[PDB]
RNA sequence: UUGGCGGAAAGGCCUUGGGUGCUUGCUGGCGAAUUGCAAUGUCAUUUUGCGUGGGGAUAAAUCAUUUGUAUACGACUUAGAUGUACAACGGGGUAUUGUAAGCAGUAGAGUAGCCUUGUUGUUACGAUCUGCUGAGAUUAAGCCUUUGUUGUCUGAUUUGU
RNA sequence: GAACAGCCUCUAGUUGAUAGAAUAAUGUAGAUAAGGGAAGUCGGCAAAAUAGAUCCGUAACUUCGGGAUAAGGAUUGGCU
RNA sequence: CAAAUGAGAACUUUGAAGACUGAAGUGGGGAAAGGUUCCACGUCAACAGCAGUUGGACGUGGGUUAGUCGAUCCUAAGAG
């Protein structure tokens, strides 16, 4: 959604800022509850994992076959009409595809799928992925999955305060761009014939070719990059309010700033704030995934409070944080009578 | 008898003509009236009053208002018709300002 | 027809039973020529069709419009056949600037007289100052609703298991 | 305005130079830039700074004519 | 921007607007040079590096009036 201010005090025992407060950047993702439908698993073989079959839910939501759609509304929304006749039934082909699951696919995924209605994006195409299950026997994790199906699971049940994870996302597309910026190249003279944001010698003589490791103009950004050891520094609850509210400032405030968050809008339902940036720009799916290594750092086992978060306005120098504070600040107006 | 209506619309040029380059100002507003007549009517054969060009052009080529009250007729074409029989005439209507305005049909009467 | 078992690329293995055909296991009866003295002497397979029958449901993509989380062009996130959908305007929020036109003031350095015999009588003016007035103007073009108004919603091409 | 310089406008003339769309890189032309200030480079190349007018002040040297707009400072609108 | 003409108009014509040259002009005349390009009347073959209904193009025609303006006369450097 975007990037916002926090002050919290700063503990770490010999650090010349430690009881201190620092004011630190956050990002903030929005994440309505993921509803899960359907679970796939994937049985272990010498060419790798490969998936034997997938089990979907019985009701799926409009915004799920609009993922499956791309000329959505001239359509006659035939999708999993099928699969629906081949539910309704107790088991009559869906207790025996678990039990295939549960006999094999040593790897078990649920596909879940965002609510993009819930987000204040134009999109209506919900995104759908997969989320790995890591606990338990197979049997376990698909019970798990049959007993989600059809469900919104929210992202305080999965990720906690004080954690660190992992954000992956497509990073903010910038078209193409020459060398000088796309790899950060000296610039070449200012009296350089044919131009001077460029790369002077692009190889030796031999080999008579140009090297891969040659910097080249092309396409920057719009790159996958997955970051790692972001601590989450709040889980918030949308239905909520005074969500930007601590224990230190108690004032009946929303994350989302004055104004709303440029570009994107409101964060009416849960969400998280991380620290520091995160690949991507505001608007874009993230995926946040736990982290593959137990990380202490004594940075990563910091235990964080939040002083204050900044809701000023984003989109210019906003001076106040409240609408109830600029009406204090500047007394009454010509406007309201 | 249908399709022979005639609406006053309010079209913010500021926005359509920000970021241009100010030698293709006035130019640009013309095709962006013929574009916004053709969104609101879906007439292709857009017509504009000489009076309507003279408000367009009324501060020179980077001198075109922020909002203009346009009078928007859609007309059935005749003397030996083109293509589309209908056909849209964007007329100027004089205001003291272009601002606080809705979009309001008007009627032959 | 009855159990299954087999996921590494399972596409294979018996059986439970009913029906039918051969049996060289041991003995008989008829036939074979002439393809002429040999000539591979023709015997098994990723597809279909004016066609026949044991049965099944009537989808999408693309162009055009749009979008801007993309973009040299292609591509790429999106939306669009009645939705609390989309769009064009208007309030709000927000922000930028800095107090708008007009009107009024015994305000303003000063420049030229009246007579009804000089503590507000007044005129031809006068950059600026003050008040209405944190006013006015601009605000998505890459920040929202049509609780307000107004409109839009069946145009063209292709896809054989 | 010192000014047939640069800017704007009467008379007169022209509106001619293939166009449309979009706004990637690299270019050509024009700009701006924190803090530093030539550390860049063969070299301050290129650019920047200076600049009109009034007043004050103006050195070494000198062929006494200059140097000299030396250097170095201040002021500049509108109105009555 | 509209209208006209036209089979056809971004480019022709006529109105309307916006502009430009800004009087050492993109104005009004001339010298050398060109030679009919001047002017009127008709349309796509070529030409006007797009187009063209327009043209310094194509076809057909019309146009240059001197005692006073020049030449003519004189002499210059010079030629002979």
């Amino acid at each position: 959604a975007g990037m916002t201010t926090i002050v919290r005090d700063l503990d770490r025992p010999g650090s010349k800022f430690h009881k201190r407060e620092v004011v630190e950047a956050v990002t903030v993702v929005d994440t309505p509850p993921v509803v899960v439908v359907g679970v796939v698993g994937y049985v272990e073989t010498p060419r790798g994992l490969r998936s034997l079959t997938t089990v979907w839910a019985e009701h799926l939501s409009d915004e799920v076959k609009r993922r499956f759609y791309k000329n959505w509304y001239k359509s006659k929304k035939k999708a999993f009409t099928k699969y629906s006749a081949k539910y309704a039934q107790d088991g009559a082909g869906i207790e025996r595809e678990l039990a295939r699951i549960k006999k094999y696919a040593s790897v078990v995924r649920v596909l879940v799928h965002t609510q993009i209605r819930k987000t204040p994006l134009a999109q209506k195409k919900a995104h759908l992925a997969e989320i790995q299950l890591n606990g338990g026997s197979i049997s376990e994790k698909v019970d798990w999955a049959r007993e989600h199906f059809e469900k919104t699971v929210a992202v305080d049940s999965v990720f906690e305060q004080n954690e660190m994870i992992d954000a992956i996302a497509v990073t903010k597309g910038h078209g193409f761009e020459g060398v000088t910026h796309r790899w950060g190249t000296k610039k070449l003279p200012r009296k350089t014939h044919r131009g001077l944001r460029k790369v002077a010698c692009i190889g030796a003589w031999h080999p008579a070719h140009v090297m891969w490791s040659v910097a080249r103009a092309g396409q920057r950004g719009y790159h996958s990059r997955t970051s790692i050891n972001h601590k989450i520094y709040r889980v918030g609850k949308g239905d909520d309010e005074a969500n930007g509210a601590t224990s230190f400032d108690r004032t009946k405030k929303t994350i989302t700033p004055m104004g709303g968050f440029v570009h994107y809008g409101e964060i009416k339902n849960d969400f998280i704030m991380v620290k520091g940036c995160i690949p991507g720009n505001r608007k874009r799916i993230v995926t946040l995934r736990k982290s593959l290594y137990t990380n202490t750092s004594r940075k990563a086992l910091e235990e964080v409070s939040l002083k204050w978060i900044d809701t000023a306005s984003k989109f210019g120098k906003g001076r106040f944080q409240t609408p109830a504070e600029k009406h204090a600040f500047m007394g009454t107006l010509k406007k309201d009578l | 008898l249908k399709d022979v209506v005639t609406r006053e619309y309010t079209i913010n040029l500021h926005k359509r003509l920000h970021g241009v380059s100010f030698k293709k100002r006035a130019p640009r507003a013309v095709k962006e009236i013929k574009k916004f007549a053709k969104l609101h009517m879906g007439t292709d054969d857009v017509r504009l009053a000489p009076e309507l060009n003279q408000a367009i052009w009324k501060r020179g080529v980077k001198g075109v208002e922020y909002r203009l009250r346009l009078r928007i007729s859609r007309k059935r074409n005749e003397e030996e018709d083109a293509k589309n029989p209908l056909f849209s005439y964007v007329e100027p209507v004089l205001v003291a300002s272009a601002k606080g305005l809705q979009t309001v049909v008007v009627e032959e009467d």
